[PDB]
């Protein structure tokens, strides 16, 4: 995903989340929506499954 | 290094009773914890005596 990172700031770790790494070709069963906003430099994340 | 989305008491960083020297200007050492700032920059390096 990248080679290396320079001098930087703001490293945050959120709560753990489990996934399934097996991919199929069937019909979908869940829907995930995400909204990313940036007001006055302040990052916003809105989501619901 | 910079800390954000976190909280801290520097009292544990003081009662170690192992630091040979200590210097802090601009604010009193005993009344800096209640005073609130935005970000804290940590600048770590080695130097001779
Ligand atoms: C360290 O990071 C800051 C931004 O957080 C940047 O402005 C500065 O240039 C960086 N220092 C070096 C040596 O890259």
């Amino acid at each position: 995903v990248y080679s290396s990172a320079n001098n930087c700031t703001f490293e945050y770790v959120s709560q753990p989340f489990l996934m399934d790494l097996e991919g199929k070709q069937g019909n979908f069963k869940n829907l995930r929506e995400f909204v990313f906003k940036n007001i006055d430099g302040y990052f916003k994340i809105y989501s619901k499954h | 290094k910079r800390i954000s989305n976190c909280v801290a008491d520097y009292s544990v960083l003081y009662n170690s009773a192992s630091f040979s020297t200590f210097k802090c200007y601009g604010v009193s050492p005993t009344k800096l914890n209640d005073l609130c700032f935005t970000n804290v920059y940590a600048d770590s390096f080695v130097i001779r005596g």
